[PDB]
């Protein structure tokens, strides 16, 4: 529609634990050619 | 660098090697090359001392070095200043005044008074000391006021 | 013990006997001569006679 | 000026004594010796020329104006010059500023004796020159 | 196509050019990479500093505009890699206006562009693509469009438009945009039909400047 | 607006290319190089538009989807603070 | 040779710092703004207007102000503060000629002291 | 003229017009700035007179200059919209603050750093029918808040009170004083311009530590 | 930005000197050849003598005048130097001391001397006047920059006109340019500024007590010759034989019987070239009319 | 018993073995 | 050379690289950059 | 080389390039000779030793940084409008005002000079 | 009529084979790719070379590119210890030399060449990103003592393409009619720096005077008479 | 003694208990957030610990092995901060590189870490040339070899690294070293950000996956 959508507190500060969470744990070993 | 600039009062800075100096404890500490990692331990900006000049560069810029235990950084008086040209030169410049007091004449018209030290007695009948801000901690008025006549 | 130390001699040849050989030996020596200065801030220091007196009256911080 | 640590003790220490000593050793409350010049340039309406013990040397100047002294407020204006400094720095403008404030128009100055007409009046220029301190 | 241009007209000055459109005489100078100053550097890729003097007047806020986002279309140009820690010092002087500087910037820009597009060749910089630019201007009152107005259609022009473009492949594939200076008012529906003559004329215009290229310097060009 | 293009080794899980607005905070104004400003009156009208293309290519689509962005983000203004 | 590359990696405040881009490049690999946004969530804008004018209290206009029609804005982290004046010259359909406009100055408080910066 | 900006054409001129014991008040906030790593608000309002104004910080900066062994402290104070005191008024102001600061900051755990304060005067009313000198104590206030708030080294909540012209800084809840500023008034009213500048000053910390021990 | 010259180059062009050889193929005492054309506007020109190329442009408005001659209308010239022409100079440098060396000279051989009549810049005493502007640029240089822009400032006002006015008290109309004509301006007396390059083949004493005089003078020092020259001299004159400004700030010393033999020499040279413009102008505008006639029988 | 020189002057900018003793520029 | 050891002695493509203008002359930097030029 | 011109009497270049001759001196800086500078002024066909800013405004005037006892130059500095044919006999006037310049600086430092070391020693 | 090209053209050759690389060329370090990225005619190095071809592209410039292996005429400009400040071109920056890069290489032993002297040396090692080296004496000398610190002579800057040509090139006329009117010296640098000393001044500005109107009209075949020409100027008297 | 304003007056420097019949004295020793502040009082004076910060109180202890008791007095915020952990000799800081000299290396400071990882990087934009930058010696990169030095075999513009603090040196910049086999080079893009990413192949090497490319850089043990 266009029409405003404010947005959830809460959300973010999930999606930042979701941030933190796929980032220090799927970076830890890298196999590669 | 490993150098330091100081000023004489004349045309330019004096120049002062990294190994020029007496260290705390003699020639038994020797060379270190962490030793210009601490340039500012020793030595840093305005102070005073007792230098000997050594010899020249191409223009007429001279340097420094402390050949001697007499030789070192001021404390226990004050400094005052003069023209250069009325200091006459004789064969002597360290003396000692009644006043238990010390005049330190440079040549180059820089004056220092301090109280008479040991070394200064030494002189006419610790060694860690030699980077010190401190003083004598007994220092009469008496001490004080006589050199203001001075 | 990070000591400087001066071997001294009358003759160059007598330095430029010792010389090769504790070039030879320790190789971080210092030779001085009125000839040829090799390695002016090494820890040994291989000089004749008078150089010291030299460096004695000007006061080498060498020393 | 830039000094030594070891001075800056016994310097704080023998001003600090309680039988309080100057490093001159002067009484608490004396001032130094100063040389007092004035009425040299005679093309202004006064001038001024001063002597410190230090050797610093100020040279302040006066010219005269006649203005209406209803169309303008300040009176008596301040002017400051301190050789080798920029204009924009902090000692400069302060110290102009100060005596401004110093010489308000009716607080310790007498503009009435400024005053020359029921219209007019004089414009005055305190005009600074420090050649050293 | 009444435009014209010269290479390697100046002495002491890496790269030099001057473009002549139909009315405005714009000449552009390059001088890199030479020795940057102290804050100026970039540990990686090339620094560029750009000066477009005017005819008329001096260097105010009226030039700074038209030097800023002419700074943004040669940054893709440069092959900025090549010369870390260095400078290039890039000049441009309006000659001639050709345009009402108190009410328009429109000619200039495309001609700036175009001016200092073939100075960087006399430069024979490390580069990426090939470029053109035109003006581009709707009447008022007509409600037409015309490539390459004049003041005076800039008087009854409704809207200004300075399109810049990317050009590859024997400058033939539009590989990007560079600029696009909508000025004026404009809707959805005249934007892209905007683009449709300019898709085609900056490439026509290109197409004039491959041959012009290489007839001026493959003479100076050895065999 | 931002138009950026995206490296496949950059992923962590939980071409492709991708436009953003509203921008901000450093790293973003540092990162994109093909962008987009616009001026727009709410009745589809336009004061100016504003290209600078450095990074990606340029759709004819994310043209008109920043359009259908652009009519939103002002009209809201225009009717946010009725003044 | 096959080689498990084990990388090193950081707290994400470490790695914007450093990593201007890849920071970016992580956030992207959700489809987020490292403003903690998705793609197109847009900032909340706030304003107030007319409070630094003279002519806000329209029942008693105060005297020695100067200022004709204020705005505040604040949206995400950025206060800027609008302010109109005007002065007078005297003076001796849609084409540009009719057209006029203002005169204004920007400052940005950026930390940096000096002149006018060249953004401005 | 000036040719970096923009001022328009120089004949015109600006409009014209013609003639045709109190309560001060605070509002007082942190943390809205993120180029600064210490900021202030602060909302005044006395009796004809409303005054808003901000605190900005940036440290510790690099000193591209020399060695020194400890901190530097820069302060800046710049007109805001409406009323513009004058340049060489500003500066002084911005001297007398130095002072104070150098009895507060352990610029000895700060070698080698800056301090950059940047004050905006931003707006203020004056619509009551030395003008500079009924500003001062806010200052310090609205300074100690912002240094807070990037969280130097600060030994004391220090503040100035004010009485009539007169500015008196204190520290140790008053028991010792850090900055004096007099300008005209009485003659040895100084005994109640101890007493009125004490008592704000015993008001205004207090509203300061409010501001942050319970945020 | 520093110039670096071998030293073995500095006594290259000193031998030279002392057998009287120059690098470019000029006599010492020869000056370049000019070359003169103007652009389509009026006030406009390209001027260019082989490397050494400017460009300036001349331009009015209406302002008021000042309260301090409010007889006379209002005129500068700006001289910005682009680093485009050289890559020693800053960007706009306007506080450098050559471009004060530049600056003081064209605003003594323009303003102070007033070739151009002010007076005849007043429309309306203290109302409305004209704002007279010169903007000179640069482009590459050889030197002789200050002798250049003497030369195209002087040649751009013997090019421009005014359109035309009327005055009804505030009623001052402005005319359409091209029904009533454009209308050239007043210029008291011509200027034309020489640049002198000294050079000592010897040391200092043999200049201040060697009482044999032995320094070299020359016309138009080239770039390379020009960043090694011992002292700096311009003087400018007329046609009517007067000295307008001379100016030797320092640098080498300096015989006065060299200087009166010097400037004699300026004479001959400068009067020939202010008559190539002075025919220039005339055949450019014939030109301009022959064109108007082939315009006219063409329409 | 006293704080400062004060002694004045006013109306002046200021008050107003034998070896060769030579110049710049001489001979 | 005597001087030291006659004590002991008595006792998904093909790139290959860039390349300076030096190796595009062939032979290859025997070229004598230092020319007089010799009686004639 | 720092300078304060506090009144101001017309010939006002000259002024300070004998003032700086001093200067050098007065610390005894290494140099070639003295340096002597003076304006010279003409009303219609007559040379003016030594004009004054009333005079300045009222005619033409040359300033020349002269040297030493010499005829070259330092500085050569004309703003008015000269007719060419007086100036070679304007160059010759003031040589002889230059000397006597420099000629009344020497003694007078040479009068002080005495009083250092006749105090001195 | 040749392999002209820009950048931002087709790269002509097939990706598979294997080629040194050229200047002018670029391969990308993000994206792998390789092209054309500067103005001119590319040259293919024709077949036969072990299977490895070469491209380049001819370029014209003035302002010169530090790179290796290359002689270049320098100027003393600082007396940085160890280590010398030298520059090659006006405005460029500067280049460190070794004091110990010299044919009678002796660490005890340190050379006597002052500020301002003009010195021949070849581009030892360089970076494109980092402070470049140069060296006269080099190991790629062969223990030759070829490179040096100059006499008095003269120096003319010209273009670079030209110099390459003073240096590439046999056909190039010039070497010819200057040896046909007297006998002297040349240097040879790549930085358009064209150092020249001949036994008299005379000639030298004959050859001063030839050198900057050649390079200038840069038409080789017309060089006959515009050389001989200078002389009959010089020989004017 | 919980939560302390600026100025929050806490303790004495001297305290007492009585554990068991034995006197035991107690040593407040001051720390960061702490200045002991004489004080006069109707007469007499008084040293107190002072509270010169915002967060929470912390009272700790520990004697050297290698009846009175010390007890370090330990200030800290409490629910962003660098100032609190400005570099001191012998840190560990995180920096990048910002020009490479051949006398050298110059690096601006970004990031330090902590003891017993817990870290603080500097809140500070680069872009002013705000921040506080450091050098590096091309001597001091490592001790192996330590005198024929390829700098450029190291290093590169831009790049992350584990460096330890050697002193201060000037004002201008600092003394720096990664004289180890555990320090030294952290990451960085191809080509100086015109290529992907890095990794280290040895602890004394580094190559890329993607291209198949390598360059030698002083790297850190991973």
């Amino acid at each position: 529609d266009g029409l405003p959508n404010k947005v959830k507190t809460e959300d973010i500060r999930i999606r930042a634990q979701n941030f933190k969470s796929a980032l220090a744990n799927l970076e830890d070993i890298i196999f590669e050619i | 660098n490993k150098r330091w600039k100081v000023d004489i009062g004349g045309k330019q800075h004096a120049v002062l090697m990294l190994g020029s100096v007496n260290l705390p404890g003699g020639i038994l500490r020797r060379k270190s090359e962490s030793d210009e990692l601490q340039m500012r331990s020793f030595l840093k900006e305005g102070d005073l001392l007792n230098a000997e000049v050594q010899s020249l560069f191409q223009d007429g810029s001279a340097s420094l070095h402390t050949r001697s235990l007499k030789y070192g950084k001021l404390r226990n008086g004050m400094f005052c200043q003069v023209p250069s040209s009325l200091i006459v030169r004789a064969k002597n410049h360290t003396h000692n005044l009644p006043g238990n007091i010390t005049v330190v004449l440079g040549v180059n018209g820089y004056i220092w008074l301090r109280k008479t030290s040991q070394m200064d007695l030494a002189r006419d009948t610790s060694s860690w000391q030699i980077y010190s801000d401190e003083n004598d901690p007994s220092i009469s008025n008496n001490i004080r006021q006589a050199i203001c006549r001075y | 013990n990070k000591q400087r130390v001066i071997y001294t001699s009358p003759i160059k040849a007598l330095s430029n006997q010792k010389y090769r050989e504790l070039l030879a030996e320790f190789g971080d020596v210092g030779l001085m001569t009125g000839d040829i200065t090799i390695n002016p801030d090494a820890g040994c220091l291989v000089m004749t006679t008078e150089i010291l007196r030299s460096m004695l009256y000007r006061g080498s911080e060498v020393m | 000026m830039s000094l030594s640590v070891a001075e800056k003790s016994y310097l704080y220490d023998s001003l600090a004594s309680t039988p309080s000593i100057r490093p001159d050793g002067r009484l608490p409350h004396q001032f130094r010796p100063i040389e007092i010049f004035t009425d040299f340039l005679p093309s202004s309406n006064g001038s001024s020329r001063i002597i410190a013990s230090d050797g610093s040397e100020c040279i302040v100047s006066i010219k005269s104006k006649v203005v209406d002294h209803h169309v303008e407020n300040e009176l008596l204006q301040v002017d400051v010059d301190i050789a080798g400094q920029r204009d924009d720095a902090l000692v400069v403008e302060t110290i102009t500023s100060l005596l401004n404030k110093v010489l308000k128009s009716g607080s310790g100055v007498d503009s009435s004796k400024l005053q020359l007409t029921k219209k007019y009046s004089f414009k005055i220029f305190v005009d600074v020159l420090v050649i050293s301190s | 196509m009444s435009v014209q241009a010269e290479i390697g007209i100046l002495d002491h000055v890496d790269g030099s050019s001057e473009f002549v459109s139909q009315d405005t005489k714009v000449i552009c100078s390059v001088t890199g990479p030479i020795e940057p100053k102290a804050r100026q550097e970039l540990p990686t890729q090339l620094a560029l500093e750009i000066i477009v003097r005017p005819a008329k007047g001096v260097a105010t806020t009226r030039e700074k505009v038209l030097e800023d986002k002419l700074r943004a279309v040669l940054t893709p140009l440069i092959t900025r890699h090549c010369y870390p820690r260095q400078l290039c010092q890039i000049t441009c002087q309006i000659l001639e206006s050709g345009e009402d500087e108190a009410e328009f910037s429109l000619r200039e820009l495309s001609c700036c562009i175009n001016a200092a597009f073939l100075a960087l060749v006399d430069a024979g910089i490390a580069l990426n693509s090939m470029c053109a630019s035109i003006p581009i201007a709707i009447i008022k009152d007509t409600s037409d469009i015309i490539v390459d107005p004049t003041a005076e259609q800039l008087k009854i022009s409704l809207s200004v438009h300075t399109l810049a473009l990317e050009f590859v492949n024997g400058g033939k594939v539009v590989k990007n945009v560079l600029l696009l200076d909508s000025n004026g008012d404009f809707n959805e529906d005249q934007l892209f039909s905007l683009l449709e003559l300019g898709e085609q004329k900056c490439q026509e215009l290109v197409t004039n400047i491959r041959r012009i290229i290489q007839d001026n310097i493959s003479p100076r060009l050895v065999v | 607006y931002g138009i950026v293009e995206l490296d496949p080794e950059c992923q962590l899980q939980n071409l492709n290319t991708v436009l953003i607005a509203d921008l901000d905070t450093e790293a973003e104004e540092t990162s994109i190089h093909s962008t987009i400003s616009i001026l727009a009156a709410p009745s589809g009208n336009y004061k100016q538009l504003t290209l600078v293309g450095g990074g990606a290519k340029i759709t004819p689509e994310m043209i008109k989807r920043s359009l259908l962005l652009s009519r939103v983000r002002a009209d809201d203004l225009s009717t946010r603070f009725n003044i | 040779e096959t080689i498990e590359i084990h990388p090193i990696t950081f707290p994400p405040e470490v790695l914007a710092r450093i990593s201007p881009e890849l920071s970016l490049q992580r956030h992207l690999s959700l489809g987020i703004r490292p403003c903690l946004r998705k793609y197109e969530e847009f900032r909340d804008v706030a304003i107030e207007n007319n409070t630094l004018s003279r002519y806000a209290d329209a029942g008693n206009i105060d005297t020695k102000n100067n200022i004709l029609g204020s705005n505040v804005l604040k949206s995400g982290k950025t206060i800027v503060i609008t302010s109109i004046t005007g002065g007078i010259i005297e003076e001796t359909e849609d084409i540009i000629a009719n057209y006029a406009s203002v005169y204004p100055v920007v400052e940005v408080e950026r930390g940096r002291v000096g002149a006018c910066t060249d953004e401005e | 003229q000036d040719r970096r900006r923009l001022l328009g054409p120089a004949a015109a001129k600006p409009m014209a017009f013609s003639n045709t014991e109190s309560e001060q008040e605070l509002s007082l906030h942190t943390g809205f700035i993120e180029n600064c790593n210490g900021s202030a608000l602060v909302e005044a309002r006395s009796l004809g007179h409303q005054t808003s104004l901000i605190t900005a910080v940036y440290g510790p900066r690099s000193i591209r200059g020399s060695f020194t062994s400890q901190g530097t402290i820069s302060i800046q104070l710049k007109n805001g919209l409406l009323e513009k005191y004058n340049t060489n008024e500003l500066k002084e102001v911005s001297s007398f603050l130095m002072g104070i600061f150098n009895s507060v900051v352990n610029l000895s755990r700060y070698p080698k750093s800056g301090i950059d304060i940047f004050v905006y005067l931003t707006y203020d009313k004056d619509l009551t029918n030395s003008q500079i000198s009924s500003l001062i104590p806010h200052c310090i206030t609205s300074i100690t808040l912002a240094l807070a708030d990037a969280g130097i080294e600060l030994v004391d909540m220090a503040g100035a009170g004010e009485a009539n012209g007169t500015v008196v800084s204190f520290i140790k809840n008053g028991e010792e004083i850090v900055g004096f500023w007099k300008d005209d008034g009485d003659d040895e009213d100084l005994l109640e311009c101890l007493d009125r500048c004490k008592e704000q000053y015993n008001r205004y910390r207090d509203l300061m530590i409010s501001c942050l021990m319970n945020q | 930005k520093d110039i670096e010259i071998s030293a073995s180059e500095s006594k290259f062009i000193l031998e030279a000197l002392r057998q009287n050889y120059r690098l470019d193929g000029r006599s010492f005492d020869q000056f370049r050849d000019v070359e003169i054309t103007f652009g389509k506007e009026f006030g406009d020109v390209s001027v260019k003598m082989g490397n050494t190329k400017v460009h300036c442009r001349i331009s009015c408005q209406i302002a008021q005048p000042y309260e301090d001659r409010p007889f006379e209308g209002l005129f500068v010239i700006s001289t910005e130097i682009s680093p485009m022409a050289g890559s020693q100079f800053e960007n706009g440098n306007i506080t450098g001391e050559d471009e004060v060396l530049c600056s003081r000279i064209i605003e003594k051989s323009v303003r102070r001397s007033g070739a151009l009549d002010v007076e005849g810049l007043c429309i309306v005493a203290g109302s409305k006047c004209w704002a007279v502007r010169a903007d000179v640029h640069f482009l590459d240089c050889d030197g002789g920059f200050i002798d250049a822009s003497c030369i195209a400032v002087m040649a751009g006002l013997m090019h421009f006109k005014k359109p035309d006015i009327t005055v009804h008290g505030e009623q001052i109309i402005v005319h359409p340019v091209n029904e009533r004509e454009p209308v050239p301006l007043g210029i008291l007396h011509i200027p034309i500024c020489v640049t002198f390059s000294f050079f000592n083949p010897q040391d200092t004493e043999e200049n201040i007590k060697g009482e044999t005089n032995s320094e070299i003078s020359i016309i138009d020092a080239t770039l390379k010759e020009e960043l090694l020259r011992d002292g700096v001299l311009t003087v400018t004159l007329n046609k009517n034989r007067e000295v307008v400004q001379v100016s030797k700030a320092g640098g080498l010393p300096m015989d006065a019987l060299t200087l009166m033999k010097c400037c004699h020499e300026a004479y001959s040279i400068i009067e020939k070239i202010t008559d190539q413009i002075l025919q220039l102008l005339k055949e450019d505008s014939e030109k301009r009319n022959k064109y108007a006639a082939m315009l006219t029988s063409e329409n | 018993s006293e704080v400062i020189t004060i002694t004045k002057r006013n109306g002046a900018f200021q008050n107003s073995s034998d070896s060769q003793i030579v110049t710049p520029g001489e001979l | 050379m005597s001087a030291n050891n006659g004590v002991t002695g008595k006792l998904p493509n093909l790139i290959i690289s860039n390349v300076g203008y030096s190796e595009l002359r062939k032979p290859e930097g025997v070229i004598s950059g230092r020319k007089t030029f010799g009686d004639n | 080389i720092e300078i304060h011109v506090l009144e101001q009497d017309g010939g006002i270049m000259g002024s300070l390039i004998n003032g700086i001759t001093l200067a050098l001196i007065d610390a005894g800086i290494s140099m070639f000779d003295y340096i002597s500078g003076i304006s010279v002024g003409l009303y219609d066909t007559t040379p003016l030793l030594d004009t004054n800013s009333l005079e300045e405004n009222a005619m033409s005037t040359v300033t020349l940084g002269v040297v030493g006892k010499s005829e070259k130059l330092s500085l050569l500095l004309v703003e008015d409008k000269i007719p060419l044919d007086r100036l070679e006999n304007v160059l010759a006037i003031g040589i002889a005002g230059a000397h006597r310049v420099r000629d009344l600086m020497d003694e007078e430092l040479r009068k002080h000079a005495q009083k250092r070391v006749s105090n001195a020693s | 009529m040749s392999t002209f090209i820009f950048p931002g053209d087709s790269f002509p050759v097939d990706p598979t084979t294997p080629v040194k690389l050229g200047p002018g060329i670029y391969c990308d370090p993000n994206t792998q790719e390789i092209r054309p990225v500067n103005t001119g005619v590319l040259h293919v190095s024709a077949k036969g070379k072990s299977g490895v071809q070469t491209a380049y592209i001819d370029y014209s410039s003035k302002r010169y590119i530090p790179s290796v292996n290359d002689f270049v005429i320098g100027v003393i400009i600082g007396t940085f210890s160890d280590s010398y400040k030298v520059s090659l071109q006006n405005f460029s920056s500067s280049v460190s030399l070794s004091y110990m890069a010299f044919p009678n290489a002796s660490k005890k032993n340190r050379p006597t060449l002052q500020v301002g002297d003009l010195v021949y040396a070849r581009v030892c090692t360089a970076e494109k990103e980092l402070e470049a080296e140069i060296e006269c004496f080099d190991s790629t000398t062969g223990r030759d003592a070829g490179f040096g610190i100059l006499e008095d002579g003269m120096i003319i800057d010209v273009n670079l393409n030209f110099a390459r040509q003073l240096l590439f090139n046999n056909d190039f006329p010039l070497l010819k009619v200057l040896a046909a009117h007297t006998k002297f010296e040349v240097a040879i640098g790549l930085n358009g720096k064209i150092w020249v000393k001949c036994e008299e001044l005379s000639n030298t500005l004959a050859c001063y005077r030839t050198i900057m109107e050649c390079c200038q009209k840069n038409d080789t075949a017309a060089f006959k008479d515009i050389a001989k020409r200078q002389f009959k100027e010089i020989l004017t008297v | 003694p919980e939560i302390a304003y600026p100025g929050k007056l806490i303790c004495p420097q001297y305290g007492t208990e009585n554990k068991d019949g034995e006197d035991i004295i107690f040593n407040y020793v001051p720390g960061p957030g702490t200045k002991l502040i004489q004080y006069e009082h109707n007469g007499r004076t008084l040293e107190a610990i002072t509270a010169t910060l915002v967060g929470t109180v912390r009272c700790e202890e520990e004697k050297k092995t290698d009846t009175v008791k010390n007890i370090l007095v330990s200030v800290l915020p409490g629910t962003n901060d660098f100032a609190n952990n400005l570099p001191k000799e012998g840190d560990i800081v995180l920096t990048r590189v910002t020009r490479l000299s051949l006398q050298r290396a110059n690096v601006e400071i970004l990031a330090v870490e902590d003891k017993p990882a817990t870290f603080s990087v500097s809140q500070a934009s680069s872009d002013l040339g705000e921040t506080f930058r450091g050098i590096i010696r091309s001597q001091d990169v490592r001790s192996t070899d330590r005198d024929r030095v390829k700098v450029i075999e190291c290093f590169k513009p831009g790049d992350i690294v584990r460096a330890q603090v050697l002193s201060l040196g000037d004002g201008t910049n600092y003394y720096l070293t990664t004289a180890r086999n555990d320090l030294g080079v952290v990451f960085a893009r191809a080509a100086n950000g015109a290529g992907g990413l890095m990794y280290a192949t040895d602890w004394q090497m580094m190559t890329s996956p993607v291209t198949g490319a390598t360059e030698k850089r002083k790297c850190a043990k991973p």
